[PDB]
């Protein structure tokens, strides 16, 4: 189990195999993390096709239920995190995914509803895909406090809002910061770099479409207390205020420029 | 690096008498009664006397603690009094005040 | 005469802070103590540690600090908290004040084993209070 | 508008354990300055009337330690310098209060104590005749 | 549209609801699980946003006292009880029940119990240096006859 954990870390994908090999002639049977570290490794290690990699993955799972193994939530991460290589194909099983972790009663975390945007965040139009995902999952995770369980739920807000800002839904940007300030879910917001980011797109989400006096409010409460505006997002809110025609405070801008 | 030799052979004092403080307790627990046998209070009294000089809690001196000052010091505070009025004129120290009544 | 922390006329030149302008038996009248702790009062024990510490944390932020410190510090005990207010100058740059914060917080809390904590206050100069 | 849309209680038990009864806490509070202990028993008095808690409050008398030290340095005996420090009770005595109600309300002013005021909390706790004291062996 | 955590699934798991939740403290700690918990913290760590917050998290660290004060807190005094500091006689086993001995034993004995700072402990070693002296001295007890060894 250690041997193929360490091995995938450091990117051993052809020792992992080895390892699991190993395994295999030994007879032995392996755990949750194991069997997850191998599907990481067995899908890093070559640059095959979707098909021959979604097939290991489904046979490496019905082994991990014949090992009398059961699953947990880094599974279903590791294997949407691997499956975000070949976002054509993988957009239809990751829905697959997520009603077996329903079923199973495996509830899915921050990283995983994260994985799964970023898996249907495939380049190009997201308003055909991402709109039948983002607010399932916003209605999900609506009203309900987080613990940490996986080391990507930090990211969730940040990439979450960043599509906010490509959908232009100022809704769904207001229901996604009332997500991240409900109880204790604002220690989800991640990092600096992420903090800063996410809070820009939020007010530049904001400026675009919200009416200027909530804007301002927003300005006020935001600024500087949570995050120091770019100078685009200063550009964006100057450019919203002279749309409202309400020039008399530029100069104030300005100030708060300086 | 003490103040001077003096403080250091202080510090010392006060280890050693730290050190021997239970075994002193003891033997003079047994030489400060009048119920032992009187041959076993000789015997202890010797055995206090063989205890290292510097051992005796009597030869520890209430120096100050940061001029080395043997008169002069405030228990309270364990500073000289030139120390301590030059601390508490500066107002360093809490509560202190001039007293005029 | 008293020469006890007095600063003595000599041209009307010299600036002096609100501090230095007031001799020792102004303290109760027109300026408190620089150190607020409960080891002076009646009834409570441990004055001396208590004086000791605050003339190594006085003589440390002295020298951490060369040439910053605009007045005397304030040190202040609540618990076992330690609170150093320290009015500085504004000649150091602010990376070099951080850093100083927090090396001499960590250093400070680790040495003395209590949760210490410093409070900078910038002036841009020195506040004369008046001219001796 | 960035106010929080749900804030979390903090736990709070309930224990099958009986409360302690506090007939009276002294909280004698001695400090150096007067309007120091002035504000702090404002504090003290409206925390105590807003949860509910029976508390008179008195001031016992000032204590004024004076010592003498000399004045030069080598040798001036004639002239010295007296010095004194002053210790300013006061003291809040609250009545009829239980055991949670005692360890919520200190905690509440003892981390709001200011510095340079020092505490003394005298707790008369109401028990019962123990078990082997109703009749003998 | 439609719901979409409802319909075909990848059909392999079964409906275990119950995870991996069996004992197995027994083991030493492995490096990967602490490191990974490491990962967890981090997920959950956030600079203070208030001085409530360093309060807090100083109180969590230990670093800050746990209001209301309790003079006493950490300390249990090796956990010893009322009677095995006051009733030190039970260590007056080897000493003699009569005579001067007995009786300088039962001062010393006294003095212990009316000592609130010395541990147990301590008390225990006073009475077996004195046991120990006494069994030392045993030629010149004989020689003042009284009763030992």
């Amino acid at each position: 189990c250690t041997m193929i954990r360490g091995m995938v870390k450091h990117r051993a994908y052809e020792q992992a195999l080895n390892l699991y090999t190993e395994l295999l002639n030994n007879r032995l049977h392996a755990d949750v993390y194991t069997f997850n570290a191998l599907i990481e490794a067995t899908v890093c290690a070559i640059n095959e096709k979707f098909e021959e990699k979604w097939s290991k993955i489904l046979e490496l799972l019905r082994h991990m239920v014949a090992q009398k193994v059961k699953p947990n939530l880094q599974t279903f991460n590791t294997i949407l995190k691997c499956l975000r290589r070949f976002h054509v194909f993988a957009r239809s099983p990751a829905l697959q995914v997520l009603r077996e972790m329903k079923a199973i009663g495996i509830e899915p975390s921050l990283a995983t509803y994260h994985h799964i945007i970023r898996l249907f965040d495939q380049p190009g139009d997201p308003l055909k895909r991402s709109s039948f995902i983002i607010y399932d999952i916003m209605n999900e995770l609506m009203g309900k406090r987080f613990s940490p369980k996986d080391p990507d739920d930090d990211k969730f807000f940040q990439s979450a809002m960043s599509i906010c800002s490509s959908l232009r839904d100022l809704e769904l940007a207001y229901q996604v910061h009332g997500l991240l300030k409900t109880g204790d879910n604002w220690k989800f917001i991640g990092p600096d770099q992420h903090r800063n980011f996410y809070y820009s797109k939020f007010f530049d989400l904001i400026c675009l479409m919200e009416q200027i006096d909530v804007t301002l409010k927003w300005y006020e409460d935001l600024i500087p207390s949570a995050y120091f505006p770019h100078s685009q997002t200063m550009i964006h809110l100057l450019q919203a205020l002279d749309v409202a025609n309400r020039l008399e405070v530029i100069p104030k801008i300005w100030k708060d420029s300086k | 690096h003490y103040v001077d030799w003096r403080m250091w052979r202080d510090v010392k004092r006060r280890k050693m008498a730290y050190e021997y403080a239970d075994e002193r307790l003891r033997i003079n627990s047994l030489r400060k009664n009048t119920i032992l046998p009187k041959i076993l209070q000789d015997v202890a009294d010797e055995e206090i006397a063989a205890l290292p000089r510097d051992s005796c809690p009597v030869r520890i001196r209430n120096r100050c603690v940061m001029t080395s000052r043997p008169r002069g010091v405030k228990r309270r505070w364990r500073l000289s009094r030139i120390v301590f009025r030059h601390l508490a004129d500066h107002g360093q120290l809490s509560g202190i005040q001039r007293a005029t009544w | 005469k008293n020469r006890a922390a007095r600063v003595r006329v000599s041209k009307g030149d010299k600036p002096v802070t609100y501090e230095e302008a007031h001799a020792p038996h102004y303290i109760a009248h027109r300026k408190g103590w620089l150190s607020l702790h409960t080891g002076n009062l009646d009834g409570e024990d441990h004055a001396a540690e208590r004086t000791v510490e605050d003339v190594f944390l006085r003589k440390f932020m002295w020298g951490t600090f060369p040439g910053c410190l605009a007045d005397q510090l304030v040190l202040k005990r609540r618990g076992n908290q330690l609170e150093i207010c320290a009015v500085v100058l504004r000649q150091l740059s602010p990376h070099k004040y951080y850093f100083l914060v927090g090396y001499s917080e960590t250093l400070l809390s680790y040495f003395y084993k209590c949760p210490v904590r410093l409070h900078l206050q910038t002036v841009p100069s020195k506040v004369v209070y008046k001219y001796l | 508008v960035d106010v929080p849309k749900d804030l979390t209680k903090p736990v709070v038990t309930i224990s099958d354990e009986p409360d302690i009864l506090y007939k009276r806490l002294s909280v004698l509070v001695k400090g150096h300055d007067k309007a120091v202990l002035d504000s702090y028993e404002y504090f003290a008095v409206l925390a105590a009337k807003e949860l509910g808690i029976s508390i008179k409050v008195h001031e016992p008398p000032r204590k004024i330690e004076r010592f003498t030290l000399l004045q030069s340095v080598h040798i001036y005996k004639k002239h010295r310098v007296q010095y004194e420090m002053r210790t300013l009770y006061r003291c809040l005595e609250l009545e009829h209060l239980t055991g949670s109600t005692a360890d919520v309300y200190l905690e509440y002013i003892q981390r709001n104590l200011p510095e340079g005021v020092a505490m003394e909390v005298t707790k008369t706790q109401l028990e019962q005749l123990p078990e082997h004291i109703k009749e003998p062996i | 549209r439609k719901n979409i955590f409802t319909g075909k699934r990848l059909n392999i798991f079964d409906m275990m609801a119950v995870t991996k939740e069996a004992p197995e403290t027994d083991t030493s700690p492995s490096l990967w699980d602490v490191e990974f918990a490491k990962q967890l913290a981090t997920v959950n760590e956030q600079p203070l946003q208030n001085g409530f917050e360093e309060l807090i998290q100083w109180t969590k660290e230990g670093k800050l006292w746990e209001f209301p004060i309790n003079n006493e807190a950490g300390f249990d005094d090796d956990g010893s009880e009322f009677h095995e500091h006051i009733f030190l006689e039970k260590h007056l086993e080897s000493f003699p029940k009569q005579g001067p001995i007995r009786h300088f034993m039962e001062l010393v004995t006294c003095g212990l119990s009316k000592n609130p700072y010395l541990s147990v402990k301590q008390k225990v070693e006073h009475i077996e240096w004195f046991r120990n002296y006494f069994n030392e001295k045993k030629d010149i007890l004989k020689e003042s006859n009284i009763q030992f060894n």
